[PDB]
């Protein structure tokens, strides 16, 4: 997310204003099971 | 004996854009969106 | 002037496998010299015969 | 095609208990 | 391969306004199958 925001304005006077925003978020999720069965009989 | 094999592989792709625009005081908003959904079976028999 | 921008993605994967793998063999003799026999009977899984 | 993605269904029971009897499996197509 | 776009522009002056819009969206899709099925047996009688 990025937001600016500013005011900049003559009248003598000048008056000036900035307002800077920035965010990130990230998630990541990984998740694996590997299973593996033998049987072996024999007579 | 029998020895079976298939394949298979599904893609879909979407794409959405809007932007705006107006004047008068000016004024912009804009979107974009993009979708895939995409899915691949394999399955196999063998007999003997 | 002000400007707002927001992005979002998200992506998933699933994936699964599986296999069943099933061998069985019961060869029979009756008679002949108990070397034979037991020579034979014993399931070469190359060659049943 | 593929036609085991439509399955074989199981056969009749035999048409007479002796003497050549017949049974058939249609697919579920 | 699917595609439908518009794109949209007024000025309008008296005052003056103007709006423009464009709008676009693409659909796309692939399927992809393969299938083998092979069978045999025999039979084999001596005396």
């Amino acid at each position: 997310m990025a937001s600016k925001s500013g005011f900049s304005f003559g009248f003598e006077l000048g008056i000036s204003s900035q307002s800077d925003r920035g965010k990130h978020y990230i998630r990541r999720t990984k998740r694996f099971s590997h299973t593996k069965s033998v049987f072996l009989h024999a007579r | 004996f029998y020895n079976s094999t298939w394949s298979y592989v599904k893609h879909t792709s979407t794409e959405h854009t809007s932007s705006s625009r107006k004047r008068s005081f000016r004024s912009s908003s804009s979107s974009s969106r993009s979708y895939t959904s995409h899915t691949n079976e394999i399955h196999k028999g063998k007999s003997y | 002037s002000s400007h707002g921008c927001k992005e979002l993605e998200n992506a998933l994967k699933a994936a699964s496998g599986t296999q069943n793998n099933v061998l069985r063999g019961e060869p029979f003799i009756r008679g002949g010299g108990a070397g034979f026999i037991s020579g034979l009977s014993y399931l070469e899984l190359d060659n049943p015969a | 095609c593929f036609c085991d993605h439509y399955a074989w269904t199981q056969w009749t029971s035999c048409s007479k208990t002796c003497n050549s009897g017949t049974q058939s499996r249609h697919r579920q197509i | 391969e699917a595609k439908h776009c518009v794109r949209i522009e007024t000025k309008k002056r008296v005052a003056k306004k103007t709006k423009v819009e464009h709008r676009c969206t693409t659909n796309k899709l692939s399927e992809k199958h393969e299938g083998s099925f092979i069978q045999g047996a025999e039979k084999s009688i001596s005396l």
